[PDB]
């Protein structure tokens, strides 16, 4: 909840 | 990228006063898993970023009560009941949905009593004339609000060019704002002129404050 | 939870640097960091992100092929290499977990070099006086009146003029005090290891 570790952003 | 907008950059407020920032979203901030990824943050005077609040309205361990996030899916509000001294700073809304991205800020200043500049101007030192350059300065001293506006004016002719202004952070001790203005000129040019003057602009005044020298 | 920063500096560009991130109080190999830069102009930016055990990060589009994060769980601390630097860089680096932030590390690329300031005397109920702090670089400089006098001191933010940094500091007195007694202002710049005092004297 506090950072979106699992984002689809990330390589 | 997303961008997100705190429409109001300053915000003035007494000790006790309820206060809210409010965020915008340019795209919705809910994620597949059902969580909005929005955070707040509060940077103090010279100190660094702390978290507030995360996932819209989840208060953080150690982050007194009177701290309170809302939202929608584009629109997020942080709601301050009852601001309080160590409050004072910047608020900054932020996300990670997305490739992550910052508001750009939020001054929450503390709200005082109209306070009018004290206006000095300085003519170049003999010293520094000695070298090509010559700086002309304005100063506006111990006023509030921090909305202010400098004019320089050069034997009646304003003056944009060479213009370098800095306004302090609010005091510490009597919550003011104090401003310098500085014309940079050269030796050969300052000495083509006859009259300098530094006019300013507040709210505690109708007509400008107007501070000049010859030579 | 407790975050340290460590690696910043004054660089030219094209030049690489190195930060680091002393980590205690936690698990460090359980937690997701990142790196966040606070330049003036910029305002925050994300710069790069890690997972847990590795396997995942990411990158700001204007540090890909030039930056690389990384971490040793081992030794609990978290790496930038920041490689080709830009004036774009400039900033002070945050090493964070979100709800722990460290105190920062500050990192300068510039083409200017270490320079000292040159002082010129500002004068004319209260009387006002100043100094004029010129044609210095890198940041920062402390000002000070007859270090004594705090009281009506107002240190104006430094303003950058063809790659080098002007300040103004300016004193209120009484105009009994000056100039039966001496007003002076102390200027240090710690970077060229310099301390000018300059006397305000009546025009």
């Amino acid at each position: 909840q506090l950072i979106n570790t699992n984002g689809s952003w990330h390589v | 990228d997303i961008v997100l907008t705190q429409t109001t950059p300053t915000l003035s407020a007494t000790i006790g006063q309820s206060v809210s920032i409010s965020c915008r979203s340019s795209q919705s901030l809910l994620e597949s898993d059902g969580n909005t990824y929005l955070n707040w943050l509060l940077q103090r005077p010279g100190q660094s970023p702390q978290l507030l609040i995360y996932s819209v309205s989840n208060l953080e361990s150690g982050v007194p009560n009177r701290f309170s996030g809302s939202g929608s899916e584009t629109d997020f509000t942080l709601k301050i009941s009852g601001v309080e001294a160590e409050d004072l700073g910047v608020y900054y809304c932020m996300q990670t949905t997305h490739a992550p991205t910052f508001g750009a800020g939020t001054k929450l200043e503390l709200k005082r009593a109209d306070a009018a500049p004290t206006v000095s101007i300085f003519p170049p030192s003999t010293e520094q004339l000695a070298t090509g350059g010559a700086s002309v300065v304005c100063l506006m001293n111990n006023f509030y609000p921090r909305d202010i506006s400098v004019k320089w004016k050069i034997d009646g002719t304003e003056r944009r060019d060479g213009v370098l202004d800095s306004v302090t952070d609010q005091d510490s001790k009597d919550s003011t704002y104090s401003m310098s203005s500085t014309l940079s000129l050269t030796k050969a040019d300052y000495e083509s002129h006859n009259l300098y003057t530094c006019e300013v602009v507040h709210k505690t005044s109708s007509s400008p404050v107007v501070k000049s020298f010859n030579r | 939870v407790k975050l340290q920063e460590s690696g910043g500096g004054l660089v030219q560009p094209g030049r690489s640097l190195k930060l680091s991130c002393a980590a205690s109080g936690f698990t460090f190999s359980d937690s997701y960091l990142a790196w966040v830069r606070q330049a003036p102009t910029k305002g925050l930016e994300w710069v790069a992100s890690i997972t847990n055990s590795g396997g995942r990060f990411y990158y700001r589009d204007s540090v890909k092929g030039r930056f690389t994060i990384s971490r040793d769980n081992a030794k609990s601390t978290l790496y930038l290499q920041m490689d080709s630097l830009r004036s774009e860089d400039t900033a002070t680096y945050y090493c964070t977990r979100m709800d722990y932030w460290g105190q920062g590390t500050t990192v300068t690329v510039s083409s200017a070099e270490t320079t000292a300031p040159s002082v010129y005397p500002l004068a004319p109920s209260m009387v006002t006086l100043g100094c004029l702090v010129k044609g210095y670089f890198p940041e920062p400089v402390t000002v000070t009146w007859n270090s004594a006098l705090s009281s009506g001191v107002h240190t104006f933010p430094a303003v950058l003029q063809s790659g080098l940094y002007t300040l103004t500091s300016s004193v209120t007195v009484p105009s009994s005090t000056w100039p039966s007694q001496t007003v002076t202002c102390n200027v240090a710049h710690p970077a060229s290891s310099t301390k000018v005092d300059k006397k305000i004297v009546p025009r």
